[PDB]
């Protein structure tokens, strides 16, 4: 089994700027390396074949370089739609192997979260529960500190957060926060707030709603 | 004869190229595993050249290889005969 | 869609499962069909190839050989039999079509296998419209909440895909053998509710897809 | 003649394969040391191919090798003759 | 003389659980490695031949992997009857050599 | 038994010794016979091969070439002559039958060579039955004690091998040029003494095997 080794593991960069993932094989394979792009949730997708030649239907930014044991995918400029994992896969000796993978990050200008507070739908209470969801959309960097409050006082329990991988329209992150309770419990409180302390905002961004 | 022993060599080289990939895929290490370079290997074989580029490592792979040498070296021991007679008399007149 | 394979399967531990890959397009004599496995957050683990025409299959040396490959030359569909599974054997399973020249030109969408003894539950979609008193910025954010489904995954769409700008579907969370996620969308406050916006939640494992329009609070 | 020069090539290739292992075992480094691949080597030799897989390194090993080339290349310089005449006339009619 | 190098020297594990002894050759030998099991007081005993193929009369737990310079004996599950020293022995170039040995603990 | 070689030999330092390997089964034209050496607690040291039919032998480059190989084509027995020995030359010595394709399919049981000037002593077996007042657990442990033998080894068996469950034979210990070990066995207290239990101690070096039943204390 031939060992393909992609260093580095991750790659920061600012938009519009050349980037080169390296791959390095345990022995000589000639030109029989191939590059695949795989985004979040999506299947892989061929990029460069036979180490230099290009695929029909691929942005010309992608430049196939290398031969021997050193190999280089290269993107002459970068834009936000390129955020994905990248793999190399040799075909020179049985069996076909794969690389470790390399993910591409983008340093971009900092941006503040769009906050949205959502009361539990009328349909949801009719079963026997009420969950308050709060969206933090499109911030950078990904380090954001959410906070719940029931009637001014802080509730630390029954909370489920979820961070998206770095989005590929803007190079920004997003996060949700379900608030699991019971319908019975929802009825004997009045207010619910959602505070987000983020790098851009010394003043924490807040959103709330009152049932009454 | 004319362009006949020619054709058999082509059948041998395609099928040989084809069967080599089937026989060699599955053995760890073999580089005789894609239909392109498998074909180039069968020329390299039907014609004595021994460049050391590709070669088989399984048992069935070497058997496919022997089939090529016999069916090749014999075809090519007849295809160059045709070429020889042809162009030499052509240039004579 | 070139290579076509189902959405998700659920196997009890120790049981077996078969997996399909029907390929419209060409079905060459010389084509091979491979399978790659992707454990969550891991690389691409190559399992084995098969030439459907001639019939031979070759599996991966290193891994625990749990699988066995097959084909249907007069249906253009190939299969993979995984026998006696654990939860170490839960992952995505793609198929790929290699021309014979040594790369995976065409990929399937991938099947999501989940080895567990818990039962199959459909999802519970709830709309997420803003409060009755939230000052309307130029763009307006609104989503829907898919709660309590098993097993993964669920495809979330907005107006059945016609509206695919400003959407973030969030990762699912697990809790007492049931999942939960949410999705988001953003439209111009000029163009809503004067245009109607619905979220559709396909859940392949239970064969249930469900729509929900995100109306205002009537 | 018919299937005669055939048979002698087979005697040469077996004995050649056999004697190679005897001659090459004992020399440090030689890979021509097991009766299987020793046989494949003697085909590789009786038929000009020069793939670079196996070859001898002792003195007696190269001598066994020369015996193969002569007794091979001559046999094969006659075995393909048979094949040529045979199938070419066969296809003629 | 080809150098066969078995790391690690010893191998702990809990019963029923996959285990893989590695061997590594000083140069390329192809697939001409072979594995031998030797228990206390007993003679050695072939396990995997030609690096992948199996012997008739060997528990199917034993899985022969590897090629080139990396080689791997593998036991898909473990039970107490497998406690022994394990050796690899190349046949690619004269003379045949052996590995250092690797003992299996539970 | 396929490959067959004796039990143990004793050589005075500086003296020589021959070693046998008679092989029932096939005796192919193309077979080779190898010898491997195993110093106590060490690896497998390959010494040399020999093709008995044609007659040639090849020895190990690196080691001190003390040995010389032979065969008997009309007896199917092969020999190894070790000349002028030290105690660095004391080890187990196996023979192996290599088909010509490059592995040791069949092994002998191994011969134990001991280079010393001390004399050969048979063993002294004593039975080991429990005390006259030891509360009988469901299983009962009892063994025998082999004392004062030289040189190694001794084969210990129980009812001549018929009882091979619950047995631990212990390593020998050395003391003033004589050895000592013990063996153990465990039977159901229901099935003893109502069934009889004997321990047999073969000692190849002295050509003495001795039995001893482990009765109760009469
Ligand atoms: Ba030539
Ligand atoms: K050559």
């Amino acid at each position: 089994d031939i060992l393909l080794t992609q260093s580095p593991a991750i790659l920061s960069v600012s938009p519009g700027e050349r980037v080169s993932f390296s791959c390095r094989a345990s022995q000589s394979i000639g030109t029989d390396i191939h590059w695949y792009q795989q985004r979040t949730n999506g299947s892989p997708r061929l990029l460069i074949k036979y180490a230099s030649e290009s695929i029909s239907g691929i942005p010309s930014r992608f430049s196939g370089s290398g031969s021997g044991t050193d190999f280089t995918l290269s993107i002459n400029s970068v834009e936000s739609e390129d955020i994905a994992n990248y793999y190399c896969q040799q075909s020179n000796r049985w069996p076909f192997t794969f690389g470790s993978g390399t993910k591409l990050e983008i340093k971009r200008a900092d941006a503040a979260p769009t906050v949205s507070i959502f009361p539990p739908s009328s349909e949801q209470l009719t079963s026997g529960g009420a969950s308050v969801v709060c969206f933090l959309n499109n911030f950078y960097p990904k380090d954001i500190n959410v906070k719940w409050k029931i009637d001014g006082s802080e509730r630390q329990n029954g909370v489920l957060n979820s961070w998206t991988d770095q989005d590929s329209k803007d190079s920004t992150y997003s996060m949700s926060s379900t608030l699991t309770l019971t319908k019975d419990e929802y009825e004997r409180h009045n207010s619910y707030t959602c505070e987000a302390t983020h790098k851009t905002s010394t003043s924490p961004i807040v959103k709330s709603f009152n049932r009454n | 004869a004319a362009g006949a022993a020619t054709v058999l060599l082509v059948i041998v080289l395609l099928a040989g190229s084809y069967l080599a990939v089937l026989a060699e895929r599955g053995a760890p290490g073999a580089q005789l595993i894609t239909y392109p370079r498998a074909l180039w290997w069968s020329v390299e074989t039907a014609t004595t050249v021994g460049y050391g580029d590709l070669y088989p490592v399984t048992l069935w792979g070497r058997l496919v290889a022997v089939v090529v040498m016999v069916a090749g070296i014999t075809s090519f021991g007849l295809v160059t005969a045709a070429l020889a007679t042809w162009f030499v008399g052509r240039e004579q007149e | 869609v070139q290579l076509q394979q189902p959405g998700a399967e659920l196997v009890k531990p120790g049981a077996s499962v078969k997996l399909s890959c029907k390929a419209s397009g060409y079905t060459f004599t010389s084509d091979w069909i491979h399978w790659v496995k992707q454990r969550p957050g891991h690389g691409l683990e190559w399992i084995g190839e098969i030439i459907p025409s001639y019939g031979r299959a070759n599996y991966n040396e290193k891994i625990q050989k749990k699988a066995t490959l097959t084909a249907d030359k007069s249906s253009s569909t190939a299969f993979m039999q995984l026998s006696s599974l654990t939860s170490e054997d839960s992952a995505v399973y793609y198929c790929a079509r290699e021309r014979g020249d040594g790369y995976f030109a065409v990929w399937g969408a991938g099947t999501t296998v989940t080895v567990s003894s818990a039962k199959t539950t459909p999802p519970s979609v709830y709309p997420l419209a803003p409060g009755s008193a939230a000052q309307t910025n130029s763009m307006v954010t609104l989503g829907c909440l898919v709660k309590g489904y098993f097993p993964e995954p669920v495809t979330v769409t907005w107006n059945s895909g016609s509206l695919s700008s400003g959407v973030h579907t969030f990762p699912a969370v697990l809790q007492s053998d049931l999942y939960t996620l949410s999705s988001s969308v953003t439209v111009p406050s000029s163009s809503w509710p004067s245009e109607t916006v619905t979220c559709n939640v396909a859940h392949p494992a239970s064969s249930t897809k469900v729509d929900k329009k995100i109306v205002p609070r009537d």
